[PDB]
This record gives structure tokens, C-alpha cells and sequence, in this order.
């Protein structure tokens, strides 16, 4: 529940409690650049109507 | 679900590992529940459970 291991920051990795898709803000920043073709999220892609 | 249209298995809310892969986080099995509390391996429904 906490997340201090010695003072090596994993904030940017872990994932992030505060979001729907709970992925970390590097996996978040990742999922937003590669969105050519992918839409970044499955909100819709599961039925695509 | 975002696999698509399942017909013939009833959802279950408990987590088994995964037989036989439906696809989009779903995985279906063939069940026999005696927690009908009536007939054990003739269930009220298909007996194929996602
Ligand atoms: C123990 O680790 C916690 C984080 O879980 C930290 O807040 C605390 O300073 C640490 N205390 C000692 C004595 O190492």
C-alpha cells in the first residue's frame, strides 16, 4: 500500500490508482504516441458500432 | 463481450483459470454445479460456463 523502496522513484511506472485503465504515466505517455492506427483505448474497439 | 456474442454459457462472477480461451478476458469450461442444489450434472442451463 505504500510506495517507498529507499527513495528510487516508481511513480512513472507503477500503475496509477487515480485512472480508469490504471496503466503508469510512462504506459500512459507510450499508449498516447503509438495511436496511428490503434485508438489508445478500447472504449469502443470491442464492438466498433 | 468485446469478443463478441456468446451463446450456450452462463457468465460466472468467481475466477478459474482459463480452459479454453473465448477471447477479450473471457474463458469458457464445461461445469457440472451442484450448487443448483437440485440435479448436480444436469444443470437448469448448458452446462458451458464463461
Ligand atoms: C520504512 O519504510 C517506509 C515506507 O514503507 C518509510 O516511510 C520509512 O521511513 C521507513 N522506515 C525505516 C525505519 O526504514
Amino acid at each position: 500500500p505504500i510506495k517507498y523502496f529507499g527513495g528510487f522513484n516508481f511513480s512513472q511506472i507503477l500503475p496509477d490508482p487515480s485512472k480508469p485503465s490504471k496503466r503508469s504515466p510512462i504506459e500512459d505517455l507510450l499508449f498516447n504516441k503509438v495511436t496511428l492506427a490503434d485508438a489508445g483505448f478500447i472504449k469502443q474497439y470491442g464492438d466498433c458500432l | 463481450t468485446r469478443a463478441g456474442c456468446l451463446i450456450g454459457a452462463e457468465y460466472v462472477n468467481n475466477s478459474y483459470e482459463c480452459d479454453i480461451p473465448i477471447g477479450a478476458g473471457i474463458c469458457a469450461s464445461y461445469q457440472t454445479q451442484t450448487k443448483s442444489h437440485g440435479s448436480a450434472s444436469s444443470v437448469a442451463s448448458q452446462s458451458i460456463i464463461a
